[PDB]
RNA sequence: GACCAGGCG
DNA sequence: GTAATGAACTACTTCCC
DNA sequence: GGGAAGTAGTTACGCCTGGTCATTAC
């Protein structure tokens, strides 16, 4: 119950900013209560998926082969 | 003496467990004649229990506030299909042989999934996977394994409509409809030895049970009637529909004794059988739901049960108190934080009981003397029998002079009680605390400033609720585990919550900045 | 001349302090509350005749086994509810 | 009966009347002027009324027929002192009820021990 | 050594129990509140009931 | 359902509070008597109007009228005076 | 059949009795509930001697009073059908005759009184029979067998035993020394 | 959950009702809300500790 | 007692 | 005088050409 | 078969004020 009421109660003090920014440095995905109640939920496609790849010792540390 | 409930089975009415369980058969569609007593026969009758005042219940003596009611029974004329078991019923038809009784499965295929449902048995989502591939298997095959003989599709339409496909020729087919007697026979020949493949337990749920043939009728107490102002009576809505149903049954028999066409008793078939099925649930998947005569939908049965005011979530779970006060909330800096201010008002209605005893006799029995107008005093005094008896002008000079060990007296609060304090919405577990009493004169809630982090309130319109608790375990709870001092740290983030707010720092950076000096008396006045 | 409502969160509260005896009696103590005739052979509830002063079980012929339990009011509505419909509660008691 | 049971014995309304007694004198100890309830009162006067023959003798008696053949059982053996009988006709009426009968033999030794 | 929740169903049985015709093991001040004395008493270490741990 | 005889203090014969004078809580304003309840024969039932059990003022005014049907009709108002104390908005 | 038994059972000491050793509180307590409250399956209570063996207090939420699993003897008198009553007529009656056999009167209907027709014999009260000339008054010492057996409640007066006393070896003291010399007579004949 | 009351208050209670009858489920009294429901304590915090007392105490 | 509308934190 | 009724969401289940 | 497409189930907690009901044709 305790574990339960602590997840619970900051969540009425949620902010939202939701920039929507065209840069693709900031890739647009949902943040906040949204994505709170998205994986609780265990929703079985996210509203917007991606995903982060890294790169192996070669192709690090440069632009062209990224 | 004292026993406690240890466990709870569920299962389906049998018609002999309804007609032994009954204390009386309804007949007469209505309730009252036109003196007020109860018709004999009808749905109010005193053998199911009584409400107003001045009757007898004359099943079990009791009167109008004592009597629990009992049940009673009515007998339809023809047998009808319960709206709760409507889809099981079609799954069962669809999965076993019309003729034998006999399950579409052969020994092998059973011995496998007997061995298989015996583990995982104590399960729901594995028992009902196993369930359904049985079902999928059964539904294909066209010839029963165990006897010889072919087998029809059926299809099911909502609510309680069954059709069967049957072959007028090799091109031409018609459909038949499946009436509710053919059905409960289809039912009743399923041997026991294989229920458990269907997923039903032979001892205390029988396939044939599904299609009621006996309605009970709830008591009395269970739809209680009001007499409005202007004479007219009101009653609930179960007594409508129960009225309805038993009109229609009274008709239906008369016809079917007095003999008709066939297309006049298959059409008062579907009507009780409408009838019913509004009578269980009211919102039933494809039907008219059943309108008052001021135009708002009835309650039922099914509608009791949920909902944000239903008998689960409305009365269960939580429910109204006896103890409690509620005012507004003010400021108040120069008590400790574990106090709180009270009206003297509140003070004086709210009584906690006490046991007198040889350390505190002489208290109590001061208290008593004042009666109960003046600040220290009490209501109620309880004699070692269980007679509670009220404290008056006429009776506190002779009741101050029979106390002795044993009795009870139902004081005032005074300062030192524990009470329970409690805001609303209570989002954490710390929006209830506990605090000890003070008495003061107006007739506002006095709350200490550090104190408000935790409850999250603020001095422009709020109100807060207070309860008293009355047993002395519940007191010795409350003192122990629920003080307010021992709720400093807060457990989502392990960091102080009760604190200083708004001047507390201001006042301390006055205080304690570069240049700061006081003179003698700034500085004996501040520390006294 | 109504009372305050003791809602769910706060029951939640009290649970997430670990009251259990200030539950059962704010919950129960402070509200409706009463004494009910049990058999014990078959489950049903009992019945109780002021006539005689004598105490039977009326589905099942049982007048030795019947015993007491305490129980809020809205339960036994609550089990006289499912008892309307087809649906049978049977009580398995014990003892303490 | 409470839980259950844990062993059995069977006494004579010979021993009945000690027993009884005690409960008697202790009461008046205690200072007690109904020292007995009802039919308490009534059982010690029953029992005395028959028990001429001493407990202890009894107990002795109930021992000698254990020892005299394997058969018999302390219930018997406390229910032939319990009625005194004395002819073939009383113990035929006495064993009637219960399954077993006394053979007359039997019936003539159970005279011998019977004594006074 | 003993639990919170020990000792708070301790101090309520013991203060539910001088309610009702116990007799006091310490001396008290009068006008003193039953749970008060059960208090104390918890305090001065003579409570004679104790818990059974699996 | 008779009540005690200190609330009917200060109702006139006809039935009606006079103006101008004190009332507390549960205080009587109009003496109305209705026809017995059938199960009580020949026992008329109390259901006066009385003060609401929280509240206190001083009676200001009294009308009497017919309504529109014949039945008599009156209406009563209570005027209270109130000062500021802790808790007002 | 005075009798005792071995039972074992949970006794309940209120607060009151704390002070007192267990083992006579505990005694008390058994005295006050089987010494009135009697089992029809076990007979009739009659006097409860030492308890032996008691255990530790369990407490339990709610009551407060310490609970202590006890086991103890009970001297029990139980009737048991087709048994031989010894006992005294404690009053007859025009119905049948209350005979007196432990803690509950028995009940010797008028058709269970002889194989001879009886008459309610008003002028003492007493049953009389018809051919045999033989009497029964209070106070009469009888013997007889029993043929029914019942019983109600927890109440010892709510009960009631049949005897049949036409049997051979039953009847008053003095029609069974008849039924003696009846038998020594045809012995030496 | 195995308990029947306690999904049943959830959500969806008339068919979980109907289910729990059809399979001929039991509830065992074993958790916290139907205990509640019901009204005997809650093994959750103080209703979990259970304590003994020796009985021959007197006062010092 | 159930509905409808409007407010307070 | 009375007997008589007249908007969003999400996850399943059913198709289906 | 894996794409429609059509059901089926939910949507914060208290408290206050006032107003209306609770059949009709003959
Ligand atoms: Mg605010
Ligand atoms: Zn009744
Ligand atoms: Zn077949
Ligand atoms: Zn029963």
């Amino acid at each position: 119950t305790v574990a339960a009421q602590s997840i619970g109660e900051p969540s009425t003090q949620m902010t939202l900013n939701t920039f929507h920014y065209a840069g693709v440095a900031e890739i647009n995905v949902t943040l906040g209560l949204p994505r709170i109640i998205e994986i609780v939920d265990a929703r079985k496609n996210p509203s917007t998926p991606m995903m982060t790849v890294y790169l192996d010792e070669e192709h690090r540390y440069d632009r062209a082969k990224a | 003496m004292k026993k406690v409930i240890g466990s709870i089975e569920f299962g389906i009415l049998s018609p002999q467990e309804i007609r032994k369980m009954s204390a009386v058969e309804v007949t007469v569609p209505d309730t009252y004649d036109d003196d007020g007593y109860p018709i004999e026969g009808g749905v109010m009758d005193k053998r199911m229990g009584v409400i107003d005042p001045g009757l007898r219940c004359e099943t079990c003596g009791g009167r109008a506030g004592e009597c629990p009611g009992h049940f009673g029974h009515i007998e339809l004329a023809r047998p009808v299909i319960h709206v709760g078991f409507a889809k099981t019923i079609y799954r069962i038809l669809e999965s076993t042989c019309r003729e034998c009784g006999r399950i579409k499965l052969t020994d092998e295929e059973i011995e496998e999934y007997m061995k298989k449902i015996e583990l995982a048995r104590n399960r729901r989502s594995e028992f009902n996977e196993i369930i359904k591939e049985i079902h999928k298997k059964a539904k294909e095959r066209m010839v029963c394994p165990h006897c010889g003989a072919p087998q029809y599709p059926i299809k099911f339409e909502k609510p309680t409509i069954y059709w069967e496909i049957r072959k007028d020729e090799q091109g031409n087919e018609y459909r038949h409809r499946l009436m509710p007697t053919e059905v409960r026979d289809w039912l009743e020949k399923i041997p026991d030895k294989d229920l458990p493949l269907l997923g039903l337990d032979p001892e205390k749920s029988r396939p044939e049970w599904m299609v009621l043939t006996v309605l009970p009728v709830p008591p009395v107490t269970a739809r209680p009637s009001i007499t409005l102002e202007t004479g007219i009576r009101a009653e609930d809505d179960l007594t409508h529909k129960l009225v309805d149903i038993i009109r229609i049954n009274n008709r239906l028999k008369q016809n079917i004794e007095a003999g008709a066409p066939q297309l006049i008793i298959e059409d008062l078939w579907d009507l009780l059988q409408y009838h019913v099925t509004t009578y269980i649930n009211n919102e039933a998947p494809g039907v008219p739901p059943a309108k008052h005569k001021s135009g708002r939908p009835l309650k039922t049965l099914a509608q009791r049960l949920k909902g944000k005011e239903g008998r689960f979530r409305g009365n269960l779970s939580g429910k109204r108190v006896n103890f409690s006060a509620r005012t507004v909330i003010s400021p108040d800096p120069m008590i400790s934080i574990n106090e709180v201010g009270v009206p003297v008002e509140v003070a004086m209605e709210l009584t906690v009981p006490e046991k007198v005893t040889e350390f505190n006799i002489e208290r109590l029995r001061k208290m008593v003397l004042n009666g109960p107008d003046k600040y220290p005093g009490a209501n109620y005094v309880i004699d070692p029998e269980g007679r509670r008896r009220r404290i008056m002008d006429s009776n506190k000079e002779t009741l101050a002079n029979q106390l002795d060990i044993g009795w009870t007296v139902e004081r005032h609060l005074m300062d030192g009680d524990i009470v329970l304090f409690n805001r609303q919405p209570s989002l954490h577990r710390m929006s209830i605390m506990a605090h000890r009493v003070r008495v003061m004169p107006y007739r506002t809630f006095r709350l200490n400033l550090a104190v408000c982090p935790p409850y999250n309130a603020d001095f422009d319109g709020d109100e807060m609720n207070l309860h008293v608790p009355q047993t002395e375990e519940a007191q010795a709870e409350a003192r122990i585990l629920m003080e307010v001092q021992n709720h400093i740290i807060s457990p989502r983030y392990g960091g102080p919550i009760i604190g200083g707010i708004q001047d507390h720092i201001s006042g301390g950076y006055l205080l304690t900045r570069e240049g700061a000096y006081f003179t003698r008396d700034e500085v004996e006045q501040m520390l006294m | 001349e109504g009372g305050l409502r003791f809602g769910e969160m706060e029951r939640d509260v009290l649970v997430g302090h670990g009251a259990a005896m200030l539950l059962i009696e704010r919950l129960l103590e402070e509200s409706d509350k009463t004494e009910v005739w049990v058999c014990e052979n078959c489950g049903h509830i009992a019945l109780e005749d002021k006539r005689r002063r004598r105490v039977y079980c009326p589905v099942c012929g049982e007048e030795e086994r019947i015993s007491k339990v305490e129980m809020s009011y809205a339960f036994k509505l609550l089990l006289d509810e499912l008892k309307a419909m087809v649906i049978r509660p049977k009580l398995n008691l014990s003892e303490r | 009966i409470g839980r259950g049971k844990l062993g059995e014995k069977y006494i004579t309304i010979a021993e009945a009347k000690e027993l009884l007694l005690k409960r008697r004198e202790e009461e008046v100890k205690a200072g007690i002027e109904e020292p007995l309830y009802y039919e308490a009162r009534l059982a010690l006067e029953h029992a005395e009324r028959f028990a001429k023959l001493p407990a202890d003798k009894a107990k002795e008696a109930v021992e000698e027929l254990m020892n005299a053949f394997e058969w018999m059982s302390d219930r018997i053996a406390c229910k032939i002192v319990d009625i005194m009988p004395e002819d073939s006709m009383d113990l035929r009426v006495i064993f009637a009820k219960e399954e077993y009968q006394p053979t007359q033999e039997e019936m003539k030794q159970i005279l011998d021990i019977l004594d006074k | 050594k003993y639990t919170r929740f020990e000792k708070a169903r301790i101090i309520g049985a013991r203060a539910l129990q001088i309610s009702m015709g116990a007799p006091v093991l310490i001396d008290v001040p009068p006008g003193i509140t039953p749970l008060e004395a059960a208090i104390l008493e918890f305090e001065k270490g003579v409570i004679p009931i104790t818990v059974i741990r699996p | 359902g008779y009540r005690g005889e200190k609330y009917y203090r200060n109702l006139d014969e006809d039935g009606l509070i006079f103006p101008e004078s004190k009332v507390e809580g549960k205080d009587v304003l109009v003496g109305r008597t209705s026809p017995p309840r059938f199960l009580s024969l020949q026992e008329r039932r109390e259901t006066s109007v009385a003060v609401r059990p929280s509240e206190k003022g001083v009676v200001d005014k009294v009308i009497i009228t017919e309504t529109g049907d014949g039945t008599k009709l009156v209406k009563v108002t209570v005027r209270d005076l109130r000062i500021p104390e802790l808790g007002d908005k | 059949m005075y009798k005792i038994v071995t039972v074992k059972d949970v006794v309940r000491i209120p607060p009151t009795m704390f002070t007192m050793d267990p083992k006579e509180a505990a005694k008390i307590i058994l005295r006050e509930t089987y010494e009135g409250t009697y089992d029809k399956d076990e007979g009739v209570i009659l006097s409860i001697l030492e308890v032996k063996d008691i255990k530790d207090g369990i407490i339990i939420p709610g009551d407060g009073a310490t609970y202590h699993e006890v086991v103890f003897d009970v001297l029990v008198w139980e009737p048991k059908i087709h048994e031989v009553v010894e006992g005294y007529v404690a009053d007859v009656m025009p119905f049948g005759a209350f005979i007196r056999i432990g803690p509950i009167d028995g009940l010797v209907h008028i058709s269970q009184l002889m194989d001879d027709y009886v008459v309610y014999d008003e002028r003492n009260k007493q049953f009389v029979g018809k051919e045999k000339k033989y009497l029964l008054k209070i106070g009469d010492l009888v013997r007889a067998r029993i043929i029914n057996i019942s019983a109600k409640s927890k109440v010892i007066r709510e009960n009631r035993i049949g005897l049949t006393m036409r049997q051979p070896g039953l009847g008053k003291f003095e029609w069974i020394e008849k039924e003696k010399k009846k038998e020594k007579e045809e012995g030496k004949k | 959950k195995s308990s029947v009351l306690a999904r049943a208050a959830f959500e969806i209670t008339v068919q979980h009702l109907f289910e729990a009858a059809e399979k001929g489920e039991v509830d065992n009294l074993n958790g916290v809300i139907e205990n509640v429901l019901i009204g005997q304590p809650v093994p959750v915090g103080t209703g979990m500790v259970k304590l003994t007392m020796k009985l021959p105490l007197r006062p010092q």
